[PDB]
């Protein structure tokens, strides 16, 4: 659910999520990582769990549409930037 | 598992010419032939080919006439002409892959235990190579339907040793455009790569739109892959990545700055030399 | 009244606040390097 930008999680956040004392939140994520559902790391001083990656998950039609929105934004970025470089190098191109 | 395959210019042009034949002969829209090469190591070298009379009906898609007898006759015939040439695959001139392909690939595998199919796009493009390499692998659908005979992509590229290089580049020089200008060429490479990436993402977006509209069924595997891609997208405003980026860009600019000094000093030296020489010459003509 | 003079913020205890106090310039740097190449490249 958390997007990539701030996909960091916290022990108390997991506790408000699946019921478990903050003592064993680390153990839960421990088993999760070991089985390989996800990848990342922990910072027990900040009690913040960094999550680089999770297993691919089923998605719904509205999630499909959201992904399409992100893809469209991406493609516009690429097109704009390609056009920029092409323009500013037009004289130096073949 | 043939990881890497190198096609050759001779086979490329031969396929092109044969497709041109068929276009003149009638309207078949696709053509098929056999691909001969020495399977050196786990890297195939498709280095020659020859067409095979093929056909199919636009409707049934189960109807075709690949001639195995002709196939064997001339496979042996070319073996006679040259020895280090035992079938390794087959080419088809199909702008896109067909269902027929799996059955045809099984037939060819009947001769080559590990046969490789390749699609050669006589129609032109501007994004990647005009060739694609596929192998008929069977994978278990972890969930639901049983395993099926499906094609799989393998790293396909193009090469020539020296002689094909000479011929191709000669014809190129005859009708081509500017060669490697170093800076110019590699910037052209950058822009061409951007164009290819843009086209690919246009394609994936179009497919996603078709699915979202419901024109085709949801493929949880393709989804999995897409959200893997997005999950893999990086973060730039990380405040560590950026510091490293600035630091190393500073180093790059430092070296470029010194190199610019080199260029400027040498040019100035040239100017001094030319000026003094010209002054002495004009003095001579004065006297 | 002189707090009419923008009054800073008066902090928590009329501390009058204080002296008030990334984003890779990618496009502009790309322009700069493209320009370097251009200059290096013209026949001139």
């Amino acid at each position: 659910t958390r997007p990539a930008n701030h996909r960091q999680l916290t022990f108390e956040e997991i506790a408000k999520s699946a019921k478990i004392t903050v003592n064993e939140v680390e153990l839960l994520v421990m088993k999760a990582l070991s089985v390989g559902l996800v990848k990342g790391s922990i910072d027990e001083v900040d009690k913040r769990v960094h999550m680089t990656w999770v297993q691919p998950r089923v998605l719904d039609l509205q999630q499909i549409k959201g992904m399409k929105d992100r893809l469209e934004f991406w493609c516009t970025d690429v097109k704009s930037m390609e056009m920029l470089v092409e323009h500013q190098a037009h004289d130096i191109l073949t | 598992a043939v990881q890497k395959v190198v096609v050759h210019p001779l086979v490329l042009l031969s396929v092109v010419d044969h497709f041109n034949r068929i276009g003149k002969v009638g309207n078949q829209k696709r053509v098929v032939g056999v691909l001969l090469g020495s399977w050196q190591k786990k890297v195939l070298d498709v280095s020659n080919s020859f067409a095979v009379p093929f056909d199919e009906d636009d409707k049934d898609d189960s109807v075709w006439f690949l001639d195995h007898d002709y196939l064997e006759n001339m496979y042996g015939m070319f073996k006679k002409v040259n020895a280090r040439e035992r079938i390794v695959g087959w080419y088809h001139t199909g702008p896109k892959l067909h269902k027929n392909d799996i059955a045809i690939n099984e037939l060819m595998k009947r001769y080559c235990p590990n046969s490789v199919l390749v699609i050669i796009d006589v129609k032109p493009k501007d994004l990647g190579l005009p060739t694609e390499a596929y192998i008929s692998v069977e994978e278990v659908h972890d969930d639901g339907t049983p395993t099926s005979k499906t094609f799989e992509h393998v790293t396909s590229e193009i090469g020539a040793e020296e002689a094909e290089e000479v011929g191709v580049e000669h014809l190129l020089r005859d009708i081509k455009d500017t060669t490697v200008g170093t800076l110019s060429q590699r910037i052209t490479n950058q822009v061409h790569g951007l164009k290819g990436l843009n086209s690919k993402l246009l394609d994936i977006r179009s497919y996603l739109e078709k699915v979202a509209t419901g024109k085709l069924p949801i493929n949880h595997q393709i989804i999995y892959q897409l959200q893997d891609v997005f999950n893999l997208l990086p973060d730039v405003s990380l405040q560590e990545f950026v510091k490293a980026f600035y630091l190393k860009t500073n180093d790059q600019m430092v070296v470029v700055y010194l190199a610019s000094l080199i260029r400027s000093v040498v040019a100035l030296h040239n100017l001094i030399n030319n000026k003094i020489a010209n002054r002495d010459a004009e003095k001579k003509e004065g006297q | 009244d002189y707090a009419k003079k923008r009054g800073w913020v008066l902090g928590p205890n009329n501390y009058y606040s204080f002296a008030s106090q990334t984003t890779i310039p990618s496009t502009e740097l790309a322009k700069q390097v493209i320009e370097y190449a251009r200059q290096l490249e013209m026949i001139v």
